[PDB]
RNA sequence: UUAG
RNA sequence: UUAG
């Protein structure tokens, strides 16, 4: 009731390749042509990706810099809220860009701060300016 | 052991093809076993084309990815190309700077931080992309379903299965070719090493047999027989042998001869003579090669030889040696069989020995003391070789070979219960056909059947 | 076989 | 022609 295993019979294929005397020749070098057409888009994505492969050469290790370590800080210096609201009128509510930036303010105190300093910094109509873009 | 394998494999496909797909019909033409054949063959070959063509597009497909990516990496190098740039500058501006400037170093730092690791992710991913495509094009599928080699060899077990059945492959009949193969005996196939011969000869004993007596024609009729018979050395010598019935055993090649080499009166009805022209009579023939000294491998009963091509896979491909003596027994099967019997007695013999030369040395092959070519078809005492399931023909075909005649009366208005006319022989046989076992039978069943007709069945009653 |  |  099934073919043998890896054999290959289906009611679509049979009635092609028996459709007259040439059927079978005509439906094995339609293929045999694109198995030609894909074999040689290959070798010219080969040869494309070859050459952006060229162009990345050095990659990105001449503009990498230190990463210079420094951690938490409760304390809000005066510094520290300008860099704060610079930060928020670029990255909006990325927290973690913003945190990023300050260097020492984890990123819970940075929404800490957007409440605390809810008026004395406006930050409502900043954010609006932000999303105006 | 691979080809053996694919061949039986390929057979049972057939099988399918014929039972399941209903693929027995086609252009109101029956389909041979050979049709059906190449049919899974040509998409054993379509499919090895369609998962070579379904893992080059999957290459295609991951090399766009990769494309996509690298495109990606070379744009994203140029904005950190540009931001570093901005960084530098920004960073010249010697402190002490204002706010804004001091954000600016910090704001650029971050904004360059972010890209430098979606650089690093990407190129992750490169590397993944990459090696994933090694392993591609390291792991290709099958090239081709068969190769040169394989066809060959291929090809020669067709040629062992047209021996058997001895007839071209596109002369079988899908749908009943191995209709009997359900009947087959138990146990190994023997040889008879004094000679087949000697059973005949055995059964002849005692039995009233008249030699060189060729039947020309075959009465039959509602008052008895007669058979009209010439010497076969003297053609113009008759005689009439007059009888209450008659039992036909001549070969299915002889029924078939047209014109016809005997006539029967009245003619066949139709339903028996298209019988005859349905059923196939097959062909097969063998040469025998006497030496005077053994150079083959005595232990070997057999052994084969391969075809170059699918035209002469049946030339003499097979070779026997069954009996304590310096011969060799070369077998020809399908095509070749019925073209080889054009061919000169010299020239057989000639490739003969040039195929051994090739296998044992061209110097340890003698040339033979004696030869024999059979030619079967040319044998006007049997037209051929035995009975084969032709496309077309079925099982009942050879019940319809078996049904005795009974004449019409030759007084109008009387009564005919009797036959007169019966058949036996191989070609009679449903279950049987095409043996020595399967003639042994017909005969014995019509023997029953005749004298119960005859002499009446008091076992009945 | 002038079949019985 | 299974001669009538
Ligand atoms: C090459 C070849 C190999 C074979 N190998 C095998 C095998 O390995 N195993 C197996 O089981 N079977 C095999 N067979 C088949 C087996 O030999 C036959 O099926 C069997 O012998 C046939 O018996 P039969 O009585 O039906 O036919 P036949 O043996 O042919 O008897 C018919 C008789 O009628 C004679 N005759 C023909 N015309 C006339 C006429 N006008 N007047 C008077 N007499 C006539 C013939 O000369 C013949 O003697 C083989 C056959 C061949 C041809």
């Amino acid at each position: 009731r099934k073919p043998p295993k890896g054999m290959f019979l289906s009611q679509e294929d049979v009635e092609a390749v028996s459709a007259n005397a040439t059927a079978a020749t005509t439906v094995l070098r339609q293929l045999d042509m694109e198995l030609v057409s894909v074999k040689r888009q290959i070798q010219n994505i080969k040869q494309t990706n070859s050459a952006l492969k060229e162009k990345l050469d050095g990659g990105i290790e001449p503009y990498r810099l230190p990463e210079v370590i420094q951690k938490c800080n409760a304390r809000w210096t005066t510094e520290e809220q300008l860099l704060a609201v610079q930060a928020i009128r670029k990255y909006g509510r990325d927290f973690q860009a913003i945190s990023d930036v300050i260097g020492n303010k984890s990123v819970v105190q940075v929404k800490n701060f957007f409440v605390n300093y809810r008026r004395r910094f406006n930050i409502d109509e900043v954010l609006q300016e932000w999303e105006a873009e | 052991e691979m080809v053996e394998q694919e061949f039986n494999r390929l057979l049972e496909a057939t099988s399918y093809l014929s039972h399941q797909l209903d693929f027995n019909v086609l252009n109101n033409k029956p389909v041979s076993l050979g049709q059906a054949l190449e049919v899974v063959i040509q998409l054993q070959e379509k499919h090895v084309k369609d998962e070579q063509i379904e893992h080059w597009k999957k290459i295609v497909k991951t090399q766009e990815e990769l494309k996509e990516l690298l495109n990606k990496m070379v744009n994203l190098k140029e904005k950190i190309k540009e931001l570093h740039q901005q960084y530098k500058e920004a960073s010249e501006v010697k402190p002490p700077r204002d706010i804004t400037a001091e954000f600016l170093v910090k704001s650029k730092h971050r904004d360059l931080t972010a890209l430098c690791k979606e650089y690093d992710e990407l190129a992750e991913t490169q590397g993944k992309l990459e090696e994933k495509l090694q392993e591609l094009e390291a792991n290709p599928p099958s090239d081709v379903y068969l190769s040169s080699r394989d066809r060959q060899i291929l090809d020669w077990h067709f040629a062992n299965l047209e021996f058997a059945n001895a007839t071209p492959l596109s002369t079988l009949s899908l749908k009943h070719w191995d209709q009997d193969d359900d009947f087959e005996f138990t146990g190994s196939h023997l040889t008879v090493r004094n000679g087949y011969s000697c059973v005949p000869v055995a059964l002849a004993e005692g039995l009233d047999i008249k030699l060189n007596t060729a039947v020309r024609q075959v009465r039959y009729t509602a008052s008895g027989c007669e058979v009209i018979a010439v010497n076969t050395r003297s053609t113009s010598q008759t005689f009439i042998y007059k009888c209450d019935a008659v039992l036909c055993t001549l070969p299915l090649g002889v029924l078939k001869q047209q014109p016809p080499a005997v006539q029967f009166v009245p003619p066949l009805p139709e339903w028996k003579t298209s019988a005859v022209q349905r059923m196939g009579f097959g062909n097969l023939n063998k040469v025998v090669l006497c030496f005077d000294r053994v150079f083959w491998d005595p232990s070997v009963n057999l052994f084969g030889h391969v075809g170059s091509t699918t035209a002469s896979r049946g030339e003499l491909f097979l070779f026997w040696n069954l009996y304590k003596a310096p011969i060799l027994l070369a077998l020809v099967a399908g095509e070749a069989a019925g073209i080889m019997e054009n061919i000169s007695d010299d020239v057989i013999v000639g490739r003969c020995l040039a195929i051994l030369k090739g296998i044992f040395g061209s110097s340890a092959v003698p040339q033979p003391k004696e030869t024999v070519v059979s030619r079967w078809r040319a044998d006007p005492w049997a037209r051929g070789s035995y009975s084969y399931v032709a496309a077309g023909s079925s099982g009942n075909d050879y019940d319809l070979m078996a049904q005795p005649i009974t004449p019409g009366p030759s007084i109008p208005g009387a009564p005919q219960p009797i036959p007169r006319l019966f058949f036996a022989g191989e070609h009679t046989i449903r279950n049987y056909p095409a043996t020595v076992h399967g003639a042994l039978l017909s005969g014995l069943r019509e023997a029953g059947r005749i004298a119960d007709q005859f002499l009446g069945a008091m076992y009945t009653l």
